[PDB]
RNA sequence: GGAUAGUGGCCUACCAUGGUUUCAACGGGUAACGGGGAAUAAGGGUUCGAUUCCGGAGAGGGAGCCUGAGAAACGGCUACCACAUCCAAGGAAGGCAGCAGGCGCGCAAAUUACCCAAUCCUAAUUCAGGGAGGUAGUGACAAUAAAUAACGAUUGGAAUGAGUACAAUGUAAAUACCUUAACGAGGAACAAUUGGAGGGCAAGUCUGGUGCCAGCAGCCGCGGUAAUUCCAGCUCCAAUAGCGUAUAUUAAAGUUGUUGCAGUUAAAAAGCUCGUAGUUGAACUUUGGGCCCGGUU
């Protein structure tokens, strides 16, 4: 936006997770809100690092516009981000692919149906087919 | 005297008169302002005492 | 010596004297015996649904003169029959025979109001519809 | 489950609800401060009564008592920081001498009016609640915003508010568009 | 001596006759899980505590038991009782006081939703699982803030949020919130109700209707052809997104009285005396005086 002037406070480094973490406040006067991708690329350019290494989340807009205050996170590589950032954040940024887990109800129904069967069930299927066709 | 029937005689027989249309009254702080400007600068009601709803005399 | 014991070791005597004397209190005895649970028609309840058995005209007490409209309601939850007042003009015509009516207290705790003899309860809802709503035309009685 | 979320009431309705003198005094206050309900005066009087109870229990304590000193200096410090009290009357007895008018006068409504950004107190409340007035540099729409002693100097129109030099609102834009359409 | 993981009448054999009690035992009721605490209170106190935390107990009742360190385990078995389901009539399988949800009971209480993203938990264990938990839906239980309008001239401009909505933030993904393109005030609009106007308890000696009828009324009371009290209109008042009603409880209640009640006549001094428990019970035993030290003013 206009005069974003992205500031990063409390920039304590985190060698344990191989990242630099900071609270990021962006001032966007005369603007609704600045998008996640724009903030990610701006932080990457300002930190001289790859865009996929940086990550930002939990952006709370102050009352009446002007600025939003949130949390920032930049890693030491892209593999570090891929291994430490969670799956939802990775698919949010597009660096990963959303899993196709079935919904909880039908997943649990499948679990119960498989639990009620003992073994691989090949013998059960063969016996059932023989009895039904006979 | 004696009424087991005729219950609601007056409520049924009273001549209906509709609520006449009047300018909408303000609500909230506006109504508080109306009350203040009706009871503290319009103190002309005094006749020895301040009558809040004087009869049309 | 003002009758009551004053000794520094008379705490038991004071406690027991108070225990005996508290029974004379109207509300304390009622709560302790649980007459609300035992004997009161509502069983200590703020309201009670019932089925009206018949309409009644109860003459008002002196110096008043009028025929207050009432209903003989048998409570669904208790089976006790109580007289209930229909407290608004013309609202008696709303209540019919065998209509489910909600009963509430009359304000005076277990007593009667003014010139009504022996009526301690009043109707609030008829077949789930409020008496004042039916009176002021805000609702329409299903009559089903 | 989750630990209970504690809450409290900010006022206390008075006994004998129907005193003519009390009603007249509270309506005087409401009319001359733009208060929407008696609840606002009730809340202000409840805060006053709470701090006065604390002040009386504090004055009951012996002088130079550690608790007395700590709580008294804290109370007067917060009072002067709010601005309800004044710097000259830094003693504790002036907390007792306080009236509800001081708290009602330290509100954002009346402080906007005193600063002069408003035609009336009601105009001040209207401007406050339409996100036009902004303390410091942030929009606030709280009529009862207790202004600090370093905030009245920075009370002014909001940067986003059309009266604060921003885009001229919506009705002005609509009428300007209508005028341009007619003149076209 | 057995039994226990272990002490122990926990059980067993022999022996003595003991143990509790008017300082309230035993028995009965509890609409009684206990507590941290809640409401209301000058001080004392009164009432409540099913319920977010701690400790108990239960899985329809009751007992027995396997496994296991840990169970009298019930989303583990065994039997009976009471329910209740599918049978092809020989058989078989259950315990929602978990989550939703249905019936019943009632005055009384929500969706058969999404997710392991947090807080944690478990397993072989970073990865899986978790109706634990979180999110959303219903939700005037209660709490916080606060729109229903402001100004100008004698009819006009200017502002805005409700309500939509590209977008982004938000989130596990979302809904809403915070922001914001654009749309979105002039009244018949974008319309605030709930109770009340004889007194306590401020607010009508206004009009029409009724005429001890209807009816109102917490209490006193109003109403029988001039209703300040009923039903309507207008006006006004109190509170106000809340207001009223019923029940219970607290203050008021010095009407529970230890603080702090009353007993001649209002309710109350037993007919009188004796007397155990209980409560209370005359004084007297080391004082006064000198010399210093060290604290605060």
């Amino acid at each position: 936006s206009d005069a974003v002037t992205i500031r990063t406070r409390k920039v304590i480094s985190n060698p344990l997770l191989a990242r630099k973490q900071f609270v990021v406040d962006v001032l966007h006067p005369n603007r609704a809100n600045v998008s996640k991708d724009e903030l990610r690329e701006k932080l990457a350019e300002v930190y001289k690092a790859e865009k996929d290494a940086v990550s930002v989340f939990g952006f709370r807009t102050q009352f009446g516009g002007g600025k939003s205050v949130g949390f920032g996170l930049v890693y030491n590589s892209v593999a570090e981000a891929k291994k430490f950032e969670p799956t939802y954040r990775l698919v949010r940024y597009g660096l990963a692919e959303k899993v196709e887990k079935a919904s909880r109800q039908q997943r649990k129904q499948k679990k119960n149906r498989d639990k009620k069967i003992f073994g691989t069930g090949k013998r059960l299927a063969k016996k059932v087919a023989r009895r039904n066709a006979d | 005297h004696g009424s087991l029937a005729r219950a609601g005689k007056v409520k049924s027989q009273t001549p209906k008169v509709e609520k006449t249309e009047k300018p909408k009254k303000p609500k909230g702080r506006a109504y508080k302002r109306l009350l203040y400007t009706r009871r503290f600068v319009n103190v002309t009601l005094v006749n020895g005492k301040r009558r809040m709803n004087p009869g049309p005399s | 010596g003002k009758g009551k014991p004053r000794g520094l070791n008379s705490a038991r005597k004071l406690r027991v004297h108070r225990r005996n004397n508290r029974w004379a209190e109207n509300n304390y005895k009622k709560r302790l015996l649980g007459t609300a649970f035992k004997s009161s028609p509502f069983g200590g309840s703020s309201h009670a649904k019932g089925i009206v058995l018949e309409k009644l005209g109860i003459e008002s007490k002196q110096p008043n003169s009028a025929i207050r409209k009432c209903v003989r309601v048998q409570l669904i939850k208790n089976g006790k029959k109580v007289t209930a007042f229909v407290p608004n003009d013309g609202c008696l015509n709303f209540v019919d025979e065998n209509d489910e009516v909600l009963l509430a207290g009359f304000g005076r705790k277990g007593k009667a109001k003014g010139d009504i003899p022996g009526v301690r309860f009043k109707v609030v809802k008829v077949s789930g519809v409020s008496l004042l709503a039916l009176w002021k035309e805000k609702k329409e009685k299903p009559r089903s | 489950p989750r630990a209970p979320r504690t809450y409290s009431k900010t006022y206390s309705t008075p006994k004998r609800p129907y005193e003519s003198s009390r009603l007249d005094a509270e309506l005087k206050l409401a009319g001359e401060f733009g208060l929407k309900n008696k609840k606002e005066i009730y809340r202000i009087s409840f805060q006053l009564s709470k701090i006065r109870r604390a002040a009386r229990d504090l004055l009951t304590r012996d002088e130079k008592d550690p608790k007395r000193l700590f709580e008294g200096n804290a109370l007067i410090r917060r009072l002067v920081r709010v601005g309800v009290l004044s710097e000259d009357k830094k003693k504790l007895d002036y907390v007792l001498a306080l009236k509800v008018e001081d708290f009602l006068e330290r509100r954002l409504q009346t402080q906007v009016y005193k600063l002069g950004l408003a035609k009336s107190v009601h105009h001040a409340r209207v401007l406050i609640t339409q996100r036009h007035i902004a303390v410091g540099k942030q929009i606030v729409n709280i009529p009862s915003f207790m202004v600090r002693l370093d905030s009245e100097k920075h009370i002014d129109f909001a940067p986003t508010s059309p009266f604060g030099g921003a885009r001229p609102g919506r009705v002005a834009r609509r009428n300007a568009a209508r005028k341009a359409e007619a003149s076209g």
